[PDB]
């Protein structure tokens, strides 16, 4: 979507599995919100 | 990338908003799949962070795509608010927060694993809120490269997928909202590989292939998925799986769609690169610069973004699917408002009224970076908040005729939330999601904000949601006490479903949902919230100490002067009398006459022995009392008072190891005094008393609503495990599931959650709460008995000598 708006800001994959946990499970564990 | 002015104008066309969520099941990839999404369609504006809460996508839809849209539209701009929710899945009220202020969902389902239960979950959750469903099958490039399926069999598979799903869907959904399903040929089902870019609905190849077959494509849909298949040899379109002769014919889904994206894999990942030039020039691709130059997966990745752009599929089913708030609200708004449906308020809910009092409801609260402070994240549902607006904050408990929870402040700004980022707007009309900041101290978790004194306040899904793990915590160093005390509060405003609460036994409990989320819980406390050593352990259970039977023999105890003694014997006090004090039938303040007619009429007492009770205990309003039977004792009104204050001091603090009495009666027989005040002192008779009373307890035989919902086939693994736990069923109700009552002992209860998910397949969910106190029939004073280990232990852990005193240390022979 961001390539039709420039108003969306990007997320790749590991800002969103972005905590401590997450990277040491290797799995989702927080809800993550994005726009 | 948009100015606050395009957003704002982009917001003014609800009709053409969809807010929604992705369900998942862990690993099936809800992740890189909104990484997609944003990635293709994120909006960005054109110092202070947040947790990413929802983003913002936009789409441009073509003009006949709007077309086919059933519902108002206006343009063919739309924006899409991709809304975040938890990822623990035990039916927890944090999630159902999060899809409150949904109105669709994007489910996705694994080709392999299909549905699972945390899928089944958070769908069924989703139901209960009214909310549309669309599904991605994803995964799909595993069955291809790793598994080698056919496809016949990735079809059948696809199939069951979407069947599974259904009987979710029909099971939940209310029949007031229609058929709800999901149906491929419908174009509500997408099929792809988050990890790899591309997807496709039938439509978009309908469009495709329609002005090639020389069809409509509303023709072309319905014949590129089930049953129709296009023989070559008859040029014709046929129902029937096989031709005149009976030869087997091929589905023109497997025919059209398939096969084309079969050939690409098949050619590219196996080089053939005399083919793959031509199946490109066939589909209209082109490879631009270096792309001409990939091979293999590369090309591959390469060659399929441009054949089917991912996020286009998810889109369009987004926009053609999901619902827009002013739908929603009209058929919303009763569950969401407890008040009158016919109310003032209501209506404007049902309306999406921006020009009515303020209907704002607190999802819950966000942690941000501006040093300990939560911004409210929520939904205007009725009228528009603005900045330094004066509105009433309507906690949990508020009531319009009660000052309960009600809380009258300005709100200091009305933030956009955008991701990890907030932005300053001046007002926000009803439909729309928002953030509040300056709501932090009034609110902790939900909530709901009006404009109006008449304004009622706002409501609820197949993980776990109750505190049911808990730990004490304590700091290493005791000068750091004042820290912990305020993380805990820091931690329980962060979080909804955690629990911090003083035990019995003065310790600080933590509690979470399950071992995995009271362990984060911990994490943060420990290293941000409280920032301290912390030192956990499990907690300690608190006993009542207790008597069988009346005393073998008159106890009899003298004092230190050795010239007062008192005569006593104990005996238990009936459960049902214990309860009646407990709860307030029986009251130490009552009147001594009308509660001794209740004691002798109701429950069996002697009325002269209920009349000259002399004080209950401990505190004065404990389930033990003493009885005054003495009959010609000069100096007694004297004692009084001392005889009281050793009962407090001996119902307090038992004797077969420090624990409360319980349920312990106490009858004086006889009392011999000295003719001197002076030697018959408290400090005299206090002892005596104390001393007196345990030896009549020692005398007497001393002695020291779990709710389960699962399917019937599970029910068993709980049986299986209660007789593995000293458990005892109490009662198997029930179209939904069943639930199965039992006792649980609490010393039976550390990691019971864990054996149940393991002796029903993780579709049991556990519910506990303390019931009674209840009597063990083992000897407390035999070290090796139920009751005495349990005596041997809090003693050891106490410092006092093993050997528990017997009656003969307290008793004074004549
Ligand atoms: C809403 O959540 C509830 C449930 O989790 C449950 O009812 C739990 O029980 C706590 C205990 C309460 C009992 C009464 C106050 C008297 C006896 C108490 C207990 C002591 O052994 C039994 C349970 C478990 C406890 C110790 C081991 C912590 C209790 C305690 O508070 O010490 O309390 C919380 C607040
Ligand atoms: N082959 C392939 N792999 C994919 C595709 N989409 C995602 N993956 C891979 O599958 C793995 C899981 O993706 P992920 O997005 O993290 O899964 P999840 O569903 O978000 N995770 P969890 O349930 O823990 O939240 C990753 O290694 C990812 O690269 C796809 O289209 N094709």
């Amino acid at each position: 979507t961001a390539a039709e708006n420039p108003n969306v800001e990007v997320k790749d994959y590991g800002d969103i599995d972005k905590a401590p946990e997450e990277r040491a499970r290797g799995i989702t564990i927080n809800t993550a919100h994005v726009e | 990338a948009f100015t606050v002015d395009q957003m704002r104008s982009l917001m003014d066309k609800v009709t053409n908003v969809r807010n929604m969520s992705v369900i998942a099941h862990v690993d099936h990839g809800k992740s890189t799949l909104t990484d997609s999404l944003v990635q293709r369609a994120g909006i960005i504006s054109a110092g202070i962070t947040i947790k990413s809460t929802a983003i913002s996508l936009y789409s441009e839809m073509s003009d006949e795509d709007v077309k086919e849209i059933k519902q108002k539209t206006d343009g063919n701009s739309f924006l899409i608010n991709l809304i975040d929710s938890p990822g623990h899945v035990d039916f927890s009220s944090e999630v159902t927060a999060a899809l409150r202020v949904t109105d669709g969902a994007l489910v996705v389902v694994d080709t392999i694993e299909g549905v699972c239960v945390q899928t089944e979950t958070v769908l069924r959750q989703a139901l209960g809120e009214r909310i549309k469903p669309v599904v991605v099958i994803n995964k799909v490039d595993r069955a291809l490269l790793e598994l080698q399926v056919s496809k016949e069999d990735l079809y059948q598979t696809f199939a069951r997928t979407v069947e599974s799903v259904n009987v979710i869907v029909s099971t939940y959904a209310d029949e007031v909202l229609g058929d709800v399903q999901v149906y491929p040929a419908r174009g509500t089902v997408a099929f792809g590989s988050g990890l790899h870019g591309w997807a496709f609905t039938i439509r978009q190849f309908a469009t495709r292939y329609a002005k090639k077959f020389g069809v409509d494509k509303a023709k072309m849909m319905d014949r590129l998925w089930g049953d129709s298949f296009f023989n070559p040899k008859t040029k014709k379109w046929t129902n029937k799986d096989t031709d005149a002769e009976g030869k087997p014919l091929e589905r023109a889904f497997n025919m059209f769609i398939l096969d084309p994206i079969f050939r690409l894999f098949t050619a590219i990942m196996n080089f053939k690169k005399d083919e793959i030039p031509v199946l490109l020039e066939k589909l209209e691709i082109v490879l631009k610069g270096d792309e001409k130059d990939l091979e293999g997966k590369a090309l591959l990745k390469v060659v399929m973004r441009k054949f089917l752009p991912a996020a286009d599929a998810l889109l369009e089913m987004i926009v053609l699917h999901l619902p827009s708030p002013v739908t929603a609200q009209a058929y919303r708004a009763e569950q969401l408002y407890e008040g009158p449906a016919d109310d003032a308020n209501c209506i404007a809910i049902k309306n999406c009224d921006p020009k009515a009092d303020l209907m704002l409801y607190v999802s819950k609260m966000v942690p941000t970076s501006d040093k300990g402070r939560f911004y409210a994240f929520g939904r205007v549902f009725a009228g528009t908040v603005k900045s330094g607006q004066k509105v009433r904050i309507q906690g949990p408990n508020y009531v319009p005729g009660k000052k309960d929870d009600l809380f009258i402040k300005a709100i200091q700004r009305v933030v956009l939330m955008m991701g990890r980022f907030v932005e300053p707007i001046d007002d926000c009309p009803a439909g729309n999601i928002i953030g509040l900041v300056g709501i932090d101290q009034f609110l902790l978790k939900t909530g709901t904000l009006t404009t109006s004194e008449t304004a009622h306040n706002m409501k609820v899904m197949k993980f776990s949601v109750s505190p049911v793990v808990q730990v004490a915590v304590e700091v290493k160093n005791a000068n750091d006490l004042p820290k912990l005390v305020e993380g805990l509060k820091r931690l329980s405003k962060s979080d909804p479903c955690v629990l911090t609460y003083m035990s019995e036994s003065g310790e600080h409990i933590v509690a979470g949902t399950g071992e995995l989320h009271l362990e984060i819980c911990l994490q943060d406390l420990e290293h941000d919230h409280a920032g301290v050593p912390l030192k956990i352990s499990p907690p300690v259970v608190a006993y009542r100490e207790t008597v069988e039977s009346e005393s073998s023999q008159t106890a009899l105890s003298k004092s230190p002067n050795k010239h007062n003694r008192i005569y006593l014997k104990a005996e238990p006090i009936d459960e049902e009398v214990s309860l009646a004090i407990e709860n307030g039938i029986i009251n130490p303040r009552d009147d001594f006459k009308a509660r001794a007619r209740i004691m002798a009429d109701d429950y069996g007492w002697d009325v002269t022995d209920a009349r000259k009770i002399w004080c209950f205990g401990p505190d004065g309003n404990g389930p033990n009392l003493v009885i005054d039977q003495t009959k010609a004792v000069q100096y007694l009104h004297e004692i009084k008072d001392s005889v009281v204050a050793a009962f407090q001091w001996a119902t307090k603090e038992g004797p077969i190891f420090g624990e409360e009495m319980r349920s312990v009666r106490v009858n004086i027989l006889d009392v011999t005094l000295h003719a001197d005040a002076i030697h018959r002192g408290g400090g005299q008779i206090i002892p005596t008393m104390r001393r007196a009373t345990y030896a009549g307890f020692l005398l007497a035989d001393p002695k020291i609503l779990v709710e389960i919902q699962c399917p019937e086939q599970a029910v068993g693994g709980i049986y299986s495990v209660l007789n593995k736990k000293r458990g005892q069923v109490v009662s198997e109700e029930q179209t939904p599931l069943f639930t199965v009552k039992a006792y649980l002992p609490v010393n039976e209860s550390f990691g019971f959650t864990g054996e149940l998910r393991q002796a029903t397949g993780g579709q049991a969910f556990p519910q506990m709460v303390f019931d009674h106190w209840s009597t063990l029939g083992s000897d407390p004073l035999d070290p090796t008995s139920k009751a005495g280990e349990i005596v041997l232990a809090a003693r050891k852990r106490h410092g006092m000598k093993e050997e528990v005193p017997g009656w003969q240390e307290y008793y004074d022979k004549l």
